[PDB]
């Protein structure tokens, strides 16, 4: 099993503990929420900043 | 000799004798990019091309200095002056975007990001901050970057997953130092989660000189929660800092007075010095100038801690010629 | 002469051999009390006599040892054993709970607690854990204790108001401290969010012979979590200690063993021994000793340790003579 | 303004940094969740350890 | 602040520059007295006060200082400044007399004889030995002397029996000792049966700034003899020592010129300088005037290290006002 | 393991516990030859052939061992067992006679001579005299030897004229060493006009552990006159030694007994001992042997002082595995 | 025996090793050329410095 | 002017001062005891050991 763009396992980037691109989040996002809680704290209940072009349009 | 002893002036190095126990300050902005493939992970110069090519013309009224154009001599020159880290020229599909006036910086394809980095004043850091909104809203208006509505931005795992901000200080501490009064306030100051770090140069520097504070955790917190967390914990210091010199002043004044001039004294006619004790020298007139000792010049302190790094000479005549230089250099701008 | 260098015998102090990296652990387990006005906050005798009372009855099972009754020689003779903090000395209402046996300890009216502590066995934090628990089952259903809901229970602001859970590991680190290999390695730890601490004496001891690591956020988070948190934290530096304990075996070993050697010849037959040179002498011997090099105690390491400190020798003559006795004990059970 | 049982100002614990007795908490917990909050990262969200006598009763 | 920093002037301190490896010279003539017993073993004031008032009568042209209206801080002044030996100062009954122009002496009762001492110029002894004996032949015109055929005069045993003289030189030899090139020197020296001497201050200076050579046998032989036996062993060493110097000069150079400024950098700006470093540093800078670098403002080198010594500020205040001061008239008169 | 361990046993190297401060005594008779043209001065072999002949059939009683058979290793190994004296290996023509009891030896074409020196007992240097004065009587019965009337013998113009006796004693002087008391007592020997030396090793040995005294003039005098002097002046230095030992026995006895057992707990159990601190070493236990706080052997001491010198081993191997093997053989012998 | 004008035994001045007046020369000569033959090398042959009194009358 | 078994001249041996052979004191003894006495105290008047052949002939 692989990434759609990046075609690289997530074993493998659990080894190098990094980042693909969103490809890899949007198949590997329980894994990478899960160890984000795991390492830093456990304040995975993220708020980012105000975005400018999502919001510019949605609302 | 070189042109590197005032090319740089700026308000960070000029007005800082009102609060003179805070040298910069920095924040940082780092994000990742769309429509590509992990953009430091590949195997030609393509990667780089595209995305150089896509930052330069999204942004024309900046100017570029490309890796590849570049000889060690430059490269150091620019890694000692803060814009660079070693990993940048490690990559030989770098590059390297700046403003001509010199307060802002994009490290293109340096490490998983693009990096507007900001260094300025000493009076804020919000007006910084505001400086990269205003350039964020154009870099975000012209492309769409890989922004994600459950977490924030997304960068990289263990640094940066809400926002990429990272903030510091730079602050200079002898009397904790000279005292021995750094590793309880070290952890006094991680009983919070925060971090104190080295230095210019070597990490191994025991009487201070120089130090950085900085953030740990950016992540799960807004901005002006972490802006104001560390202006707190950073004026706390400069207070502590305050009354230890306070007390030395009016308690013993002529054990200082003594070690202030005789490395004054040192330190111009010596024809050989090397740089731990230039550094250590230096560090101990300015606390003298501190306690209205000697008159001189002061802003240029600055200046002289970075000039006389080995890069700026040793590039040129071999290691022996180069403490005779650094030795012109100190005699010749102190007095 | 003085009866504390064999009536501490433990499985914790024998053996340690297999896993020779690792000295003992800890457990706490702070928790204040009900119907009561803040305990340690008083003017007499009064809510020290209640709390004492209502602590032993609650327990018939346990036998006291009074701040009253002890001298101070005792009374330090305890606190190196890991019994006392010193804010139960300078507390005149203050007492002690024991169980002879020795695994287990309640620090009564000492700072804002009961702090059921139990200190033990190598194997596991587990099962010294289900001891309190079988302990705590007992406490808690023969009284009322102050609990809450929304948080746990609630003892103290900035340490314990989840649960009074603080657990520690106790660790023998030479190699990394010859080598210059502990402040990185501390900015890692503390990456997390954890902390690493002194020592059985000095907290400015350079060489290690001694290091002990903490949590530091029992706030919001289960037990089993942190546990294993700290055991999975703790395998690594065994790991990191282990790979600079191979790497000086087959590479040098002559320095290594020209040192060892030296140490264990000066310890025996010196007669003058000072406090500083009997530790760092004794950390040499039993890396040479962990390197099969030579055969000496292996498990009374942590007796003469214990046994070494001034408080057990200065309470009978001056300090001149008690050199000469520190030296004599230490020549008569090394060898 | 003090608390009942301890008759202690809450800029008096705030000050020395401490906690009275229970009834301090039924009076001031706005401000010591607040605190709590502040200091300790961000987790004021507390799960404690599984009581005795409380659901010994309630469950 | 002290009179004795200008009130002595004279040729062999002014002009020293051409050889600037000699100091000074002296000659002694030690001769007992006739119709007494013994001047010096005595029970009370009168052998003392008849063989002062003996030769008091005998020259009316000089000047008499006793010892009785001298307070410590004089008589300090004035052995500090070679022209008394302690066993004077040990003695009730002893006098001195002097010349006003300050070229010659008499030491009343000091120690078994009169002893005309005369110390002076650089260009020869034989002058200096012409003064002594156009004193001498009123001397013995006035007055019989215990004078002997067989023997020559008659003073004292292991010392002087032949004739009374005994010439020295003070010399400067920082080369040899920086080189360590003196116990080599110092047997070759001894191989014919002279010695080399201590210095200003204490004998236990290993980096010279001063030294003393001397004769040892005035017994058996003439006077011109040693006169020029003693000014020919004094060129090989002169001629020994500017060796080394042109070596050092067109050899290195440049720790030369290091340590020369160096030290000049710390004599100027100390403000707390004890005895030892002032010393050393004032040999640097004079051996740095010798190779021709630095011009400063004058040369009174000699009045220098002899103005700085203890009992000319001590009786003043405690010795730690007195380092302020002391270090005080060395940034005056350096510059 | 070298020849050295045992192959020397002597009376002076055995019966040295009675008056310890005294190791072994010398004495030297320096006369040339006739007919024949200064038998060093020359061109080729011949003449070495020619005095080599004659003084091997002037006796045949001893047997030669000639520079040509002989690699440097066995040269080093006499010259260390103070045999040889460097001119004569600098000498092609060069050879030496012996005697197979070794108490006596000839220097063949050394320098101007051919020097019968005798070593030996501690008793008396007139036993030694008398053996010689037996050997001399055959010398110059079977031959005419250039003899003088006015004069003396007739060897060398600054060295021996009158006659060629030149006595001297090897003495082991730690206490006014550790108390630096050597240059003051040196001036006070040299007042006669004699000298003390160096040691077996390096002239820069400043805590003592052996030392050497010499006469200076073998001129216009008798020979037993001499041996009074030497021998009332060195009984002088051993009586002021006996007394300061005693001294620090009944005064201190602690940082004595502390430093002896020390340096003996290093000696054994160091496996890479270099040459200074075993020398060092010794010294101390042996000082600690008198002071009656150990025990051990003693004629091994002069023994491992001439076995522990580096061309003993170094001839076989690199230094790094000899200075192992120094190690092993004191540790070996010591205990 | 002691000296006539000192009364000093010859032992004793020998112990301090000094010199007393003339007549302890006049009368003890013999040690004192003696010893400062034994001490001072071998030159007991002195000659002194040229007077001025007694040859300004002898010659 | 040399020595005649030597053939050196006696500034050569003063240079170097050293003693070439019998024939050069026999042609060079006024300098040989003058430099002896300037340089070995003063004391030229040498008394040497009691020889061998030579009085066993003599006396
Ligand atoms: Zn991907
Ligand atoms: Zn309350
Ligand atoms: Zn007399
Ligand atoms: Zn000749």
């Amino acid at each position: 099993k692989r990434c759609p763009s990046c075609h690289m396992t997530l074993k493998d980037i659990a080894h190098v503990g990094k980042f693909g691109c969103a490809n890899c989040y949007a198949t590997f996002k329980d894994d990478i929420i899960d160890i984000v809680r795991r390492v830093q704290g456990g304040q995975f209940e993220h708020v980012g900043k105000t975005p400018h072009s999502s919001h510019k349009k949605i609302a | 000799m070189t042109h590197n002893i005032h090319d740089n002036i700026s308000q960070w190095m000029k007005s800082n004798e009102e609060t003179p126990i805070v040298m910069s300050s920095r924040i940082r902005l780092a994000r990742n990019l769309e429509n590509h493939v992990h953009p430091l992970m590949y195997a030609t110069e393509n990667d780089g091309f595209r995305v150089i090519n896509e930052v330069q013309d999204a942004l024309p009224n900046f100017e570029l200095m490309r890796l590849d154009q570049m000889d060690q001599q430059s490269k150091m020159k620019m890694v000692a002056k803060h814009l660079i880290s070693p990993e940048l020229i490690k990559q030989p599909a770098a590059a390297v975007l700046v403003n001509d006036d010199e307060s802002l910086s994009v490290m293109i394809n340096e490490e998983d990001h693009i990096r507007i980095q900001a260094m300025g004043t000493d009076t804020t850091l919000q007006a910084l901050y505001n400086q990269a909104s205003s350039i964020d809203d154009e870099l975000d208006r012209s492309l769409d970057i890989s922004y994600d509505e459950q977490l924030g931005y997304l960068t990289t795992c263990p640094t940066n997953i809400g926002t990429g901000m990272r903030a510091s200080v730079m602050l200079h501490l002898p009397g904790l130092s000279i005292m021995k009064r750094m590793t309880r306030i070290a952890q006094t100051i991680n009983r919070f989660g925060y971090t104190i770090r080295g230095i210019y140069g070597e990490g191994s520097q025991v009487y201070g000189h120089t130090y950085q504070v900085s953030n740990q955790l950016t992540l799960g917190k807004s901005e002006l929660e972490i802006i104001e967390t560390l202006t707190e914990v950073v004026n706390q210091i400069i207070h502590e800092e305050k009354q230890i010199r306070q007390k030395l002043d009016t308690y013993n004044q002529l054990e200082t007075q003594d070690r202030v001039f005789r490395s004054l004294g040192i330190l111009q006619n010596c024809r050989m010095i090397t740089m731990e004790e230039a550094s250590y020298r230096l560090s101990e007139v300015k606390l003298g100038i501190d306690l209205n000792y000697i008159e001189l010049q002061n802003f240029k302190f600055n200046e002289l801690m970075v000039a006389i790094q080995s890069p700026f000479l040793l590039d040129e005549e071999d290691d022996k010629s180069v403490k005779e230089k650094r030795a012109d250099i100190l005699r010749e701008h102190i007095k």
